[PDB]
């Protein structure tokens, strides 16, 4: 069961770190991996409905966070069943288009032929399985993910001590302008360019 | 767990679920020893605010603005003969790779930065 | 009620009121501060997979940072996304906000 | 850049061109997908169907739609949790350190604590499957009131684990001896080129004109299969 | 390696002591970086390449615009040339010819396009004749062509409910000596569009 | 004598000696980086060979 | 080395125009 | 699950009454063309009155306006018009009281 010079059983660790992960001559078997797919698709759309008539009736007392809460789904995608719930209603009722005419992109067709594929395999899911406020959890997300972009390194070189070392000199949020509007009316926007280096603020 | 806490008394002090109504309790005050707490649960109260009490309500001025002007309009059939297009789908026509980087850059971005700082489209106005 | 049997037609009833040929008359285009020149997009096989926006976050502090309340706050993890933010950065975002300065 | 390619021009698949070889001549060839990995996550029809009614009897899930679409929380997932469950937490359970030690191992094990989501396994109040049952935690401090201990969540990390292995998973005689054989097979770049995508080149070429090329195919590929079958049927009816 | 950045004069010594070699294109050092330039046959010959090649070459040695006389090459075959002719001359080297670094650009000035050309045409400024615009439309009139598949698919499935072009419908399966019908409205659909457009 | 069934070849390859055994050579893969044409002379004229050189990892 | 016929262009036939079924919002 | 547990049933007896509308309708089409049947091949006949595509057609066409028909009161609708339904019911009791 190979060797290990320090006991260390976690998870988190160099050879665990993306596990499951090819490291040799299998990087380059042709695996099928499951494909992803938005939770406001996967969710069965006479929740949806539910949904967007509780909000459509009181988004009070049916606010995005409670009904999300109830659902456990996410506020964004509350937002976007709603959103595509209210279209394709106006366009049934107006008789404007049928789910099957409206016009869309290559990339939502495939999603929707995505969606198919997995309600016709596994069922729409009768509840939702988000999270509403997702948590700090060491994972791998991209290579961006791997790496101190302030400090420009992967490796953090220290020395071994039993005493205090000084402490490392923390960075300072950049300072950058914005744009803040101030009057909007039907006619005319006005908003406030604000560079937050200028000291004399009046 | 403030926007719990204070939509709860909200929905509770409005008697929402009763069929008969029994108004008993009229007073809720939440204490906290806590300025953070005390004052995340007054954004919370103030958000509750927003949503329930038509006073404060809020609305992005475009739509503000668009929904004051608000108009019926009459649409009829010979008015969507070019809504609709003879293709069942929408792609991209052409790539986006520039043939000249410096030519393309003097002549399509570089006269229209006035400032050379990089600044996001606004927040919408609350109104 | 208006029919449009051709395109002449549609391009009447869209078109603009005139304006005169010394005032500025077409918009200026929307410039992204991330894809000021390109627009990357995709051209290579898949053509639809889920591209998902990743911004770092990193290590904003280097110092122990007491807990707010009863929340660690202290930072755990380098992979945090600034796109997708955890509870206790939210928890942060919103005590600045609140600091009497 | 703009223009054509000037220099090598290379199939972006990998496979090597010649007179016996998948391609004739040099070339990018970027709509030939079928030297390329594409999973088939969708069913598959038949051109004919030879019952009497049309029940679609025909349709049938591809192969590579069991791993396109899994279903988690299979029997044998559970299994799998349950045995790895107990060797991770291993090390926790035979600490004999100290409180102190114990929590700490445990935290570094399944983080948590206030605002956190954790399994609750160390905690007081959980229940756990002990070999040998002991109190759950002398006589003079205990809870005199019922409370049953409440059950324990999954470890979300190892959970997770378990369930995405199933998508690593992987699936006398002629005594004739090869002499003209390979002692180390081979590695060619399509092997690497079919399935690694990233390391292909991205087209310069108009989406306008690829969907042209497309519809170009389509009318145009019957037609030489028709000439080149027209040639040899020729042949045929002459001999006879 | 900073050997050559020694002393105090480094700034004016090492910045000297740098490669010497030919400029990339000094070959046509006579075109004073300019694109191209006019002449004046002075000579018009032919000469011997270098061995092994053997063979003429037709060449010309030719007075430019500046007043001086280089030799150029005339690409193609067959020129109408002579001495006192005005012809337009780039840069390009004609390995076999010794000290030949020009060549005359074809169908410009004096120098007339080569005959009988139809490939790299826009090399030797020859246009695209009308003979060759016609074709390029009447090229693609599609051809209908069976392999019998066509023939079994038809009567075992078409036949049944066909159409002719004028709506007549079918009432037997395809004879011995009868093609495959075409289809109305996806047979020779790009040139029946092109010719419809036209009028 | 001294060979090995290979399932997907369906046919039998050769041992060779120098090779150690104990290496599993199913999970090695090679490259051929180079092959070239040398020459020799001899009495009656000129004699060819080939070299090559080949990556295995 | 028979490749067709093209003797019948087909070309007197019109060729229907697409309808404009599509809705783009 | 009743739909499903019927399936064979329901597609048979479409297949029928398909049948006999396409040999009605085919019966049609071919007097107003003007193709007396007399002069047509009895196995000729026969395909040209039921063609195996129009027959197919029409019934899979019948079996899905039946399936249609039967779930119709979960469209993008009937949710909609139930929890109105209710939710007006309890507000004007509550309105009352």
């Amino acid at each position: 069961v190979d060797f290990s010079q320090n006991r260390f059983p976690v998870l988190n660790t160099a050879e665990n770190f993306r596990y499951w992960k090819d490291r040799g001559l299998d990087r380059l078997l042709p695996r099928v991996f499951p494909l992803k797919l938005p939770a406001h698709r996967r969710v069965d759309p006479l929740l949806r409905e539910y949904i967007f008539f509780l909000h459509s009736m009181d988004p009070a007392r049916f606010s995005i966070r409670k009904l999300g809460e109830r659902y456990g789904l996410k506020e964004r995608t509350v937002e976007l069943i709603c959103r595509e719930f209210s279209v394709a209603e106006f366009l049934r009722r107006t008789e404007l288009a049928t789910p099957y005419t409206r016009r869309v992109s290559r990339e939502k067709a495939v999603l929707r032929m995505k969606e198919a594929l997995f309600s016709l395999k596994l069922g729409y899911d009768q509840l939702g399985d988000e999270d509403l406020d997702e948590q700090e959890e060491h994972e791998f997300r991209g290579f961006r993910s791997t790496q101190d972009w302030i400090q420009r390194q992967n490796i953090e070189v220290e020395m071994m001590s039993a005493f205090p070392l000084p402490a490392k000199r923390n960075p300072l949020p950049k300072r950058v302008d914005v744009d803040v509007t101030v009057h909007n009316t039907s006619k005319l926007k006005v908003m406030n360019w604000i560079d937050p280096n200028d000291k004399v603020v009046f | 767990a403030a926007e719990i806490l204070v939509e709860s008394a909200v929905e509770q002090l409005l008697q929402v679920d009763a069929v008969d109504p029994n108004y008993m309790l009229r007073k809720i005050t939440f204490v906290d020893r806590d300025a953070t707490n005390a004052a995340l649960l007054a954004e919370a109260a103030q958000a509750a605010k927003r949503a329930w009490l038509p006073e404060h309500q809020v609305v992005p001025a475009p739509v503000y603005w668009s929904q004051k002007q608000r108009r019926l309009l009459d649409v009829t059939d010979g008015m969507l003969m070019f809504c609709r297009k003879h293709t069942r789908l929408s792609f991209k026509k052409h790539h986006g790779v520039i043939r000249r980087q410096k030519t393309h850059y003097f002549s399509n971005v570089r006269p229209f930065l006035w400032r050379s700082s990089r600044v996001l489209e606004p927040p919408p106005l609350l109104l | 009620s208006v029919s449009f049997k051709n395109r002449a037609e549609w391009r009447a009833f869209m078109r603009l009121p005139p304006k005169s040929r010394v005032e500025p008359r077409r918009p200026i285009p929307r410039i992204f501060p991330w894809r000021m020149a390109h627009n990357p997009l995709p051209r290579r096989y898949p053509l639809y997979k889920h591209r998902t926006l990743f911004l770092p976050l990193s290590l904003p502090s280097y110092s122990p940072q007491p807990a707010i309340s009863g929340v660690a706050v202290a930072p755990l993890t380098i992979t945090t996304n600034a796109a997708q933010l955890p509870r206790t950065a939210l928890l942060q975002s919103a005590v600045r906000q609140l600091r009497p300065l | 850049p703009r223009g054509s390619h000037r220099g090598g021009v290379f199939p972006v698949s990998g496979l090597t061109w010649g007179m016996n070889r998948p391609y004739l001549k040099r070339g990018l060839y970027q709509h030939r997908r079928d030297h390329i990995f594409t999973p088939r996550w969708g069913t598959r029809t038949a051109n004919f169907n030879p019952s009497a009614l049309p029940d679609g009897s025909t349709r049938r899930w591809e192969n590579d739609a069991f791993k396109a679409w899994p279903l988690y929380g299979l029997p044998h997932h559970v299994k799998l949790y349950a045995v790895n469950e107990a060797r991770y937490l291993v090390p926790a359970a035979r600490c004999t350190a100290g409180p102190e030690i114990t929590q700490y191992i445990l935290n570094q094990l399944d983080p948590g604590g206030a605002g956190r989501n954790c399994s609750g396994i160390g905690r007081p109040d959980v229940r756990l499957p002990l070999a040998k049952p002991a109190a759950p935690s002398s006589p003079d401090v205990f809870d005199p009131f019922g409370t049953p201990l409440s059950e324990r969540s999954r470890i979300k990390r190892l959970y997770n684990l378990v369930c995405e292995a199933d998508s690593w998973r992987v699936k006398n005689a002629f005594p004739f001896v090869d002499e003209k054989a390979a002692l180390v097979r081979d590695l060619p770049l399509a092997e690497i080129l079919y399935c690694r995508h990233t390391h292909r080149l991205q087209s310069r070429r108009h989406p306008f004109w690829i969907d042209m090329g497309y519809k170009k195919r389509i009318v145009r590929i019957p037609y030489l299969y028709r000439r080149r079958v027209a040639k040899e049927e020729a042949q045929e009816r002459e001999f006879g | 390696s900073t050997r050559s950045i020694s002393g105090r004069l480094f700034y004016k010594r090492r910045p000297l002591q740098v490669p010497k070699l030919k400029p990339p294109n000094i070959r046509s050092k006579w075109l004073e970086g300019a694109p191209q330039k006019k002449g004046i046959c002075v000579k018009v010959r032919v000469q011997t390449p270098r061995k092994p090649n053997s063979g003429l070459r037709k060449v010309a040695r030719v007075r430019l615009s500046t007043g001086r006389t280089v030799l150029v090459y005339i690409p193609g075959i067959g020129h109408n040339l002579n001495v006192h002719s005005v012809v337009l001359v780039r840069g390009g080297r004609c390995k076999d010819v010794p000290g030949c670094n020009y060549k005359a650009v074809r169908g410009v000035a004096d120098l007339l396009p080569v005959k009988n050309r139809e490939r790299k045409r826009s090399k030797y400024g020859v246009k695209l004749s009308s003979e060759k615009k016609e074709w390029r439309l009447q090229r693609w009139n599609n051809k209908h062509l069976t392999i019998e598949k066509d023939r079994e698919l038809f009567n075992q499935f078409r036949w049944m409910t066909w159409r002719n072009e004028e709506g007549e419908m079918r009432t037997s399966p395809l004879a011995d000596d009868e093609e495959v019908p075409r289809h109305t409205q996806l047979f020779n659909r790009w040139y029946r569009l092109k010719m419809q457009r036209e009028g | 004598a001294q060979t090995v069934y290979d399932a997907e070849k369906g046919m039998f390859v050769r041992e060779r000696e120098g090779v150690d055994p104990l290496i599993k050579l199913h999970e090695l893969r090679q490259t051929l980086l180079s092959v070239s044409r040398m020459m020799s002379m001899n009495k009656q004229g000129r004699v060819y060979y080939f070299r090559a050189i080949v990556a295995v990892g | 080395l028979v490749l067709g016929s093209n003797a019948k262009s087909l070309v007197d036939i019109p060729v229907r125009p697409k309808p404009r079924r599509f809705f783009d919002l | 699950a009743q739909w499903e547990a019927k399936r064979g049933e329901i597609l048979q007896y479409a297949a029928v009454v398909a049948a006999r509308e396409v040999r009605e309708k085919r019966k049609k089409e071919i007097q107003e063309a003007g193709i007396d049947l007399a002069s047509v091949q009895p196995e000729h006949r026969e395909q040209m009155l039921l063609p195996r595509s129009l027959y197919r057609k029409e019934t899979r066409r019948l079996f899905f306006e039946w399936r249609r028909s039967y779930l119709a009161p979960w469209r993008p609708g009937g949710l909609q018009k139930l929890m109105k339904a209710v939710v007006t019911m309890r507000m004007l009791q509550r309105e009352t009281r």
